[PDB]
């Protein structure tokens, strides 16, 4: 119900809370996603970067990589030593409770991420719906189902 | 000419197993009757009935045990007030009306302690007996009523022997603070109820100990000037108040039950508490003439009320301090007569025997005790006696007196008055009697008395009793007769041979078990010939000896003026056959209670110290109904028993 | 002076408002007789008798003597009051109350009590042959000398402390005597152990008196600590025991994680294994350990079960004070819920003894309960907040819930039941249908502008009286009370929406949910509730209610409030009453996790609507078969241990965990549902970092030592200025401070009350309030003396909340000693204060021979030992921080810090020879530290005690000879890093 | 309308047992005052089905 546009234009900082709070993969196209991937704030904003704390788990032991993320507009680049990933924010629920990556590839993978605090019912459906129509059939993953 | 008496209980009790007991004369061939407790008025329904032979072999007396079953009688709206007793033989029938009272038996509320601080346990049982006071094993409900007169809990519980333990009752942390009622009912069939009271108060931790000790526990003539009161202070840690200020207000009060109080704010006297004592005197006199009063005449039995403040000087703390009454005593003697109907037998001497008490309500020897008496006989010619002086016998308590009246005296009006060396004439005891004649219309009169009554009647021995009639038909008549009664059941009857070589003939009684703590003795005989039979007769009040039936005796091994904490110690109980015991240990200190053979006695029918102004008022005031063929004039509207009289 | 009091009495002796010209007659030096007045409630005759006495008092106590104002004191004192019971003495429970079948002869023996007194044994014998009250025999158990100890409920560590005590001597003859104390390893004394027992010096009793008895003491470590007291005479000796709890600096902070455990996913997701990390909070008060509590239930209502069957105690919300009438009904709701599941259910097989004795057993209790709340009842059957205060219909509409849900298993008063619902629908329902409040109790503080709190305020009392009545009309189902119904239905389905805020929206779908489910604007408000709903995960894992609107607020809370509970609840309930199954899992997980061991919530309502909803749920689910192995250990240490849970014992005691690892709660392949929860306890230096929604300020003045300690309310977003709701201000009282309970009495007792109640509970002064302002301060005052002496005073805690919302809350730190200067201690009768701190070596000490500077570095307990230098001094409460630079690392046995970064030490500010200076560098050895998170990086701090060792370090050589101490110091320097020891 | 406003009553027989009356049927009575007194007077509700 209602309407699921929100958030025009999109922002990746706004849609990143402004770096204050931390947000939780819920849904995921890659079949390689991690198992319980959560991203939180691991700095300060400096200039056009930010430096991102990632926890996921694999098998029953935690584990937590540091990353950097550049930020341009609604796209993001994010990169970790020598490893680079673009990202762009496609779309950003209204109160930023929740949002939808797009992950750029030969095939390219679609992401939903919401707040790890919990959002507003009918934005993380909107963000879901976004979710499924860009997936548009494809196996989905659900990283937070994962025993976390 | 031939006779019948039926002897019942003046009210017949649910439940109870009511002893009637039927004495027949004139009748020298036996013969069966039957004595019935049916439905008033029709009779439709009989509730009990029993045959009783009377013969030679018999002397012609006999006695039938009647019950009426509660489960007998409906219930609610229209319940039973009236059974019909009936006695039906080959000679005669004959019934009355009798009415019939649904309490039936005692429950004594028992709690551990009369007071209770926040959350601590009242333990509470129950004492159960029947009317015949054996273990009701009935089943009893508790009520719980809290200060405010809400019912807050009910429990029952069925009995089994005769105790039963309900459990405890809880006092909530922050609880309704104030005078608590328990309330004992039974579950069915009856109207007893018990009632106990329990205090709940708010704990509040004292600063140090305030007493205060008055001169005496009475204000008489002497002290009505002049009375001393000692106020001491000390502090928990066994030292005493160094120096502290004392505020002491007085006020009257009524009585003690009722919280009221007239405050007089002159004698509001401030003092100082030095090393641990105070005093002050208060002149009574001047005080009170303040609220009016003015004399000493006046404040009899009236209560001091004081009150006292204590501030301690070093840390300022402050603690209270009362005295709920001092009762004002105008005499320091009570009079009261001891086994002396209020009523004259024309002829016979009239015993009059005082008793000197003092504020303690404790038998004061050698008092000497002055007699005076009017006299007013069937011509309304009044006559003032000389009076008359006896001392009080130290050994029981007694004054006793013998007085010899005219034939033709009615109405005997006297006073006793005490007669001390030191005391003035207000503070004097004095208290007036007024003794009627016996009423008979043969002028026959009876009159009996048993060598005497101190000391009281110990169960064993034997009461050998004097019977003096005075009449004419004098020696026509054939036998005595006699009931004995006591708790409200007839417990004996029986005729003795009249001796036609004396006046007065002693009837021997063995004095029983059944008959403690007390019992009432009716004697009376038979005038006969023409117009129609008459009884002539006469009651006394015997006081026996309060023995248990099983006697029961608790001791500590070891004996010691006092123990050590935690002391293993050994606690024996005897009886005198197998009983159910049931124990209590609870801290003196709470008492700063029960006694149960006077609250027992109430279901005594019976009043007064015996006699009566006829043959039916001897007998009504005895505790009993009778059915008769002779005259049986009573008095009027002569249906409840009758009730104490207070003065 | 005399008759200027005679007439007052007189006018007012049997006037029917009388004590409001008495306790306005009372002394306030603090407030004029108008402010007095201005908090007279009991109406406009009452503030006019109360103005008048107030002021012609006040104009009498000018220039009074004592003996006139105690005069005076007397004639108001007696003719105005009536009376009250009370008692001064205690009396000790009563014994050998039992019954007992004597065969003509029956000895029992026994153990008299320990106590004083003069015991009363009586018997009364009942047999075929009547009753038979035997002679009371006496038995006085006594004690001629005997001595007490006064130990405190608490001492906090460092403080030290003068025990006092008295020796009793009742003989008429004075004696000799000698009292010792035994000295347990915690506990410093000033003197030493002989053989291990202090020393007797022998004194003398005077006859008939007492002596007293001191002992001073220093406690080192935190705990509870025998100690023994023996008491030595000529005629023997006598042994005390006795124990001192020995309390952390600081705070006590409490935080709770909750995990539900599903193997199977049932409910909702495979939940078999989950991580407790170990996280040290920041201002973690030093050289104290962090203490968890980790409790494994059986079912959902696991938790409740075990708090009512197990008796240690025992209150879910311990934190919250007695006082109202809600506690005493509180007390009666976890057993209530406990008994429903245990009947509607038929689940009695649990108990391994008889059933039936289990159900007598909470049967009992469940009206001992029942009975709680009888004091709070007038004799209209109306209720009241406060003993003696005003009725309240909020209050009798929530004793009217809790009684009509207990009469299904304990049969309540009809005619009682009747009265207070008739009290309600008579006189506090207006025509629109809804309840307005007599009282001035304000249960909850509501958004919005006076007009607009206005009708929040009115939508919630109707909604929360509709839930009572609802709750109780089987007990009296009278047609009047049923229109009553209809009306008050009326005005919620019209007056709800638009809504004002979640929590008034969900309470008034909740109430409506217990009437006509079809009707459809009730429909409209179940939507709208929907709307705000807020789920964890996406399918979602978890759902749960913010308590505001979101259009008023987007914001997603990241810890659980009292209000949010309270919603989910009211939310989770009307679900529960729609049957809605397919909606309510997520919000049972969410409520089940927020559960706190002990089975409550944060505050009263929040706790018993979501105890209803865990238990209505758990009854209308299929009951599943219940076999988990759960085991628990630690990652990277022991397995602490495991058990399996069956339906046999599932209500397993909590277990405590020691170890500074982090925890692991894993179960394999099973049935069943258990809930694990942890509750973290620390003690923390600071409260700066925690949001204040009061302002708080307290002083102690000398009168002509008081204290005056006083709050005011902050309001949130768009919250009125009319002040706060119900309100608690709790002051701990310092060690060895005792509060004048008659100034609190002389607070809330009068008609002009201050405060609506108060206690004094384990050196805690605590007053409750219908409401603290916004406008101005609120002030309690109240005298104090010193009971014992106390030394190096730790300071006390100030802390006033919302009692519905305990997170509306500010806690700030006093003393009530001024006591500075701490320059030194003075050679002895000191050990006891420096035991436990470092000592500073001796400033350019060339002695120290370099290898006993280097086997003090390799001593295996030494954990760190390098050289830093200070660049800063800080005072925080009672401990001092130097923040330094590592220079250069020696040795690390523990985790790593970098060089050049920034090093924080800690030390008791009760410790003078550790003084350092900043700027200057030392040499810094010593044993642990801790690793915090600030941040985003790590901070190691580290404590500065006994074994560690400092040494000042000079960077240059003009030091005349220590030229030569820092070559042997550069030596050592040198030695350390090139063998590795 | 029935038990609008009539009286109704708890007494006590010569048994102890407590019984109401004044009360038409179909209605409750309601007894204020303290539940401890025997006898008690109150008025008539109308009850529902
Ligand atoms: C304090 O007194 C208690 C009671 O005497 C002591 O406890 C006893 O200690 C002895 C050994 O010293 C044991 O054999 C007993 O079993 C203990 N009894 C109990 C009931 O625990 C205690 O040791 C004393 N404490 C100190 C510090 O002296």
């Amino acid at each position: 119900e209602s309407d699921c546009t929100g958030s025009e234009p999109v922002d990746a900082f706004q849609a990143f809370s402004e770096g204050k709070e931390a947000y939780v993969l819920v849904r995921s196209t890659d079949p390689k996603a991690r198992d319980c991937l959560k991203g939180e704030p691991a700095g300060e904003k400096q200039d056009n970067t930010l430096p991102v704390m990632m926890t996921f788990k694999q098998g029953t032991d935690w584990a937590s990589t540091d990353w950097t993320f550049t930020l341009d507009g609604a796209k993001v680049t994010a990169t970790l030593g020598q490893l680079t990933q673009n990202r762009e924010v496609v779309y950003d629920s209204q109160s930023h409770h929740c949002h939808v990556d797009k992950v750029e590839k030969e095939v390219p993978d679609y992401e939903m991420w919401m707040l790890d605090a919990g959002g507003l019912e009918v934005e993380v459906e909107c963000c879901r719906q976004k979710l499924e129509e860009l997936a548009s059939g494809r196996n989905q993953m659900y990283p937070h189902l994962k025993d976390c | 000419e031939q006779t019948y008496v039926i002897s019942a209980p003046k009210i017949f009790r649910v439940g109870a197993s009511e002893n009637i007991v039927i004495q027949v004369y004139g009748y020298t061939e036996a013969f069966d009757a039957t004595i019935s407790i049916k439905s008033y008025p029709d009779k439709k329904f009989s509730y009990s009935s029993g045959h009783v032979h009377l013969s030679s072999e018999n002397k012609f007396q006999n006695s039938a045990i009647l019950t009426i079953q509660p489960k007998q009688l409906p219930g609610g709206q229209n319940p039973v007030s009236y059974v019909y007793l009936e006695v039906v033989s080959k000679h005669f029938s004959k019934s009355k009306r009798m009415p019939i009272t649904y309490d039936n038996g005692f429950l004594f509320i028992h709690t551990d302690k009369p007071v209770y601080t926040p959350d601590q346990s009242v333990k509470v049982r129950v004492y159960s007996l029947n009317d015949d006071l054996k273990p009701a094993k009935r089943e009893t409900v508790l009520t719980f009523i809290d200060p405010e007169g809400s019912e807050v809990d009910m429990v029952e519980e069925i009995d089994h022997i005769g105790i039963i333990s309900f459990p405890d009752f809880k006092i909530p942390s922050n609880p309704r603070y104030g005078m608590w009622t328990i309330k004992a009912k039974y579950k069915e069939d009856f109207s007893t109820t018990g009632t106990a009271y329990f205090e709940v108060k708010e704990y509040v931790l004292p600063h140090f100990s305030v007493s205060i000790e008055p001169e005496y526990n009475f204000i008489g003539y002497k002290n009505f000037k002049n009375f001393e009161i000692t106020i001491k202070a000390r502090y928990f840690y066994n030292k005493v108040v160094t120096e502290a200020d004392v505020y002491i207000t007085f006020g009257i009060r009524e009585d003690l039950k009722d919280d009221q109080k007239e405050m007089m704010q002159t004698a509001m006297q401030n003092t100082m508490l030095i090393n641990g004592i105070a005093q002050v005197t208060f002149d009574s006199e001047t005080a009170v003439k303040e609220l009016s009063y003015y004399s000493l005449e006046d404040l009899n039995n009236k209560y001091l009320y004081i009150a006292v403040t204590v501030i301690e000087s070093t840390g300022g703390f402050s603690e209270e301090a009362e005295i709920p009454g001092i009762k004002y005593v105008l005499s320091p003697y009570k009079l009261n007569l001891v086994a002396t109907p209020l009523f004259l037998k024309p002829g016979i001497p009239y015993p009059i025997k005082v008793q000197v008490k003092d504020s303690l309500d404790q038998l004061v020897g050698g008092v000497p005790v002055t007699l005076n008496a009017q006299t007013i006989d069937v011509n309304q010619e009044t006559s003032d006696l000389d009076p008359s002086k006896s001392v009080t016998r130290v050994d029981d308590g007694v004054a006793s007196f013998v007085l010899n009246l005219p034939s033709g005296v009615t109405v005997l009006e006297f006073n006793v008055k005490t007669d001390a060396p030191d005391l003035p004439e207000e503070n004097q005891a004095r208290e007036g009697y007024r003794a009627i004649a016996y009423s008979s219309l043969s002028q026959s009169y009876l009159y009996i008395d048993w060598t005497d009554n101190h000391k009281a009647l110990l169960v064993g021995e034997h009461l050998n009793i004097i019977v003096t009639p005075k009449s004419p038909y004098i020696d026509k008549i054939t036998h005595y007769n006699y009931l004995i009664l006591s708790k409200g059941k007839i417990i004996h009857f029986g005729t003795r041979e009249k001796f036609s070589d004396a006046s007065y003939q002693s009837i021997n009684i063995p004095v029983t078990q059944n008959m403690v703590p007390s019992s009432r003795l009716l004697v009376y005989y038979i005038v006969t010939g023409e117009q129609t039979a008459e009884l002539v007769s006469d009651s006394v009040w015997l006081n026996i000896e309060e023995k248990c039936g099983n006697q029961l005796q608790v001791h500590l091994s070891p004996d010691a003026d006092a123990y050590s904490p935690g002391q293993t110690v050994s606690l024996n109980m005897a009886t005198g056959m197998d009983s159910w015991v049931a124990l209590a240990a609870v801290d003196s200190a709470v008492y700063g209670l029960e006694r149960v053979f006077q609250f027992l006695e109430k279901s005594d029918l019976g009043c007064g110290a015996g006699g009566g102004l006829n043959n039916a008022n001897v007998f009504h005031l005895a505790g009993l109904t009778f059915l008769t063929n002779a005259n049986a004039d009573d008095s009027q509207e002569n249906d409840e028993p009758c009730k104490e009289i207070l003065r | 002076l005399q008759k200027k009091i005679e007439e007052i009495a007189a006018k007012y002796k049997h006037s029917v408002v009388k004590k409001c010209c008495y306790d306005g007659a009372c002394v306030n030096n603090d407030e004029t007789c108008e402010q007095r007045a201005a908090r007279i409630s009991l109406g406009p005759r009452c503030i006019k008798a109360f103005t008048e006495c107030c002021v012609v008092a006040s104009q009498l106590r000018a220039n009074i003597s004592h003996k006139d104002m105690q005069l005076g004191r007397l004639h108001m004192k007696t003719l105005l009051p009536v009376s009250k019971p009370e008692i001064r003495s205690y009396f000790p429970e009563s014994w050998l109350w039992e019954v007992h079948l004597v065969p003509r002869r029956k000895q029992l023996q026994f153990a008299l009590p320990d106590s004083l007194t003069t015991w009363e044994i009586q018997g009364v014998g009942i047999s075929n042959t009547g009753i038979c009250v035997a002679d009371t025999v006496k038995a006085k158990v006594f004690k001629d000398v005997f001595l007490e100890m006064n130990i405190p409920y608490s001492v906090v560590r460092g403080e030290q402390i003068q025990l006092k005590g008295t020796v009793y001597n009742y003989r008429t003859s004075g004696m000799q005597f000698c009292v010792k104390m035994s000295a347990v390893e915690g506990i410093c004394t000033s003197e030493s152990p002989v053989i291990k027992s202090s020393k007797c010096v022998r004194q003398k009793v005077e006859g008939s008196s007492s002596h007293l008895v001191t002992f001073t003491v220093l406690p080192l470590e935190i705990g509870l600590h025998n100690i023994n007291f023996s008491l030595e005479t000529w005629f023997g000796k006598e042994i005390l025991v006795k124990t001192l709890r020995v309390v952390p600096e600081g705070v006590k902070r409490e935080s709770y994680s909750g995990v539900t455990l599903d193997p199977r996913g049932i409910y909702g997701t495979i939940s078999r294994r989950k991580e407790f990390p170990y996280r040290i909070p920041l201002d973690l008060v030093p050289k104290t350990e962090i203490k968890r509590i980790l409790s494994v239930k059986g079912l959902l209502v696991g938790e409740i079960l075990s708090a009512v069957l197990s008796q240690e105690g025992i209150n879910i919300l311990t934190h919250l004070p007695k006082g109202s009438a809600e506690a005493e009904l509180m007390s009666v709701v976890p057993v209530f819920y406990v008994f429903h599941y245990l009947e509607t259910g038929n689940h009695w097989n649990i108990f391994h003894s008889d059933p039936l004795i289990e159900k007598q057993k909470l049967k009992k209790k469940l009206k001992e309960g029942m009975l709680s709340i009888m004091s709070y009842r007038n004799a209209d059957y109306s209720y009241s907040v406060w003993k003696g205060g005003s009725a309240s219909t909020w209050l009798t509409a929530f004793a009217l819930r809790v009684l009509g849900q207990v009469n299904k298993y304990v049969e309540q008063n009809q005619n009682s039941i009747c009265n207070s619902l008739l009290w309600l629908v008579e006189n506090y329902q207006l025509d629109n249908g809804s309840f307005k409040e007599n009282s001035q109790y304000q249960p909850i503080k509501l958004q919005g502008t006076l007009p607009v709190e206005a009708r929040e305020n009115s939508l919630y009392l109707t909604a929360f009286t509709v839930i009572g009545i609802r709750k109780a009309f089987d007990i009296c189902p009278l047609v009047k009370i049923d229109t009553a119904l209809i009306k008050a239905d009326n005005f919620l389905l019209e007056n709800t929406l638009p809504a004002q805020s979640t929590f008034t929206l969900a309470i008034s779908a909740y109430a409506l949910s217990l009437g006509d489910k079809t009707h459809p604007q009730f429909r409209s408000i179940v939507s709208a509730l929907k709307r705000e709903a807020l789920v964890k995960g996406n399918p979602p894992i978890y759902r749960f209610w913010k308590d505001n609107l979101q259009h008023k607020d987007s914001s997603v809370p990241n810890t659980g409030t009292a209000r949010m509970v309270e919603t989910t609840a009211y939310a989770l309930l009307t679900s529960l009453n729609l049957k809605d199954i397919n909606y309510v899992n997520p919000v049972i997980k969410w409520l089940s996790e927020e559960q706190r061991y002990g089975g409550g919530f944060y505050s009263t309502q929040d706790t018993i609507n979501a105890i209803e909803g865990l238990t209505e749920y758990s009854l209308l689910v299929k009951q599943l078969r219940l076999s988990m192995d759960i085991d628990v250990s630690y990652k990277h240490k022991g397995a602490l241990h495991n058990y399996k849970m069956t339906d046999k014992n599932f209500l397993g005691r909590p277990v405590e965990v020691l170890l500074n690892d982090d925890l692991i709660v894993s179960t394999g392949f099973g049935s069943g549902l258990a809930t694990v929860h942890v509750t973290t306890v620390v003690h923390k230096t600071s409260t700066s970092e925690e949001v204040c929604s009061f302002y708080l300020k307290i002083d102690t003045q000398d009168i002509e030592k008081r204290i005056v300690a006083c709050a005011s309310y902050k309001p949130s977003r768009e919250e009125s200025s009319s002040g706060s709701s119900h309100a608690v201000m709790d002051i701990s009282l310092p060690t060895g401070i005792s509060a004048n309970e008659e100034d609190l009495k002389a607070l809330v007792e009068g008609v002009d009350q201050l405060f609506t109640d108060y206690q004094i509970k384990d050196g805690h002064v605590i007053l409750q309030l219908n409401s603290i302002p916004s406008s101005d301060f609120l002030c309690v005052r109240f005298r104090i003396f010193e009971l014992f002496e106390v030394g190096f005073l730790s300071p006390a805690t100030f802390t006033v909340y919302e009692y519905h919302r305990p997170d509306k809350q500010c806690t700030m730190f006093y003393s009530t000693s001024n006591i500075k200067i701490q320059k030194v201690c003075e050679g002895a009768a000191c050990k006891c204060v420096e035991a436990d701190c470092g000592q500073m070596q001796e400033e350019l000490d060339l002695t120290i021979s370099a290898e006993t500077r280097k086997q003090t570095a390799c001593k295996p307990e030494i954990a760190y030992a390098y050289k830093v230098s200070i660049t800063s001094i800080t005072v925080e409460n009672v401990f001092v921080k130097y923040k330094a630079t590592l220079l250069d690392i020696y040795k690390t046995g523990e985790a790593v810090a970098e060089k050049d970064s920034e090093i924080t030490f800690i030390k008791k500010v009760t410790c003078t020879n550790a003084e350092l200076v900043k700027g200057r560098q030392y040499l810094i050895m010593g044993k642990e530290a801790l690793q915090i998170k600030y941040n985003f990086s790590f901070r190691y701090i580290y404590p500065l005690d006994s074994l560690t060792w400092i040494e000042y370090w000079p960077r240059d050589t003009t030091c005349s000879s220590c030229q030569a101490f820092l070559a042997n110091l550069d030596e050592f320097a040198e030695d350390i890093f090139l063998n590795g020891c | 309308d029935q038990c609008a406003n009539v009286t109704c009553r708890r007494t006590v027989d010569n048994r102890g047992k407590r019984h109401i009356d004044g009360c038409p049927p179909g209605c409750l009575c309601v007894l204020k005052g303290p539940d401890s007194k025997d006898n008690l007077d109150g008025t008539c509700y109308l009850l529902a089905t």
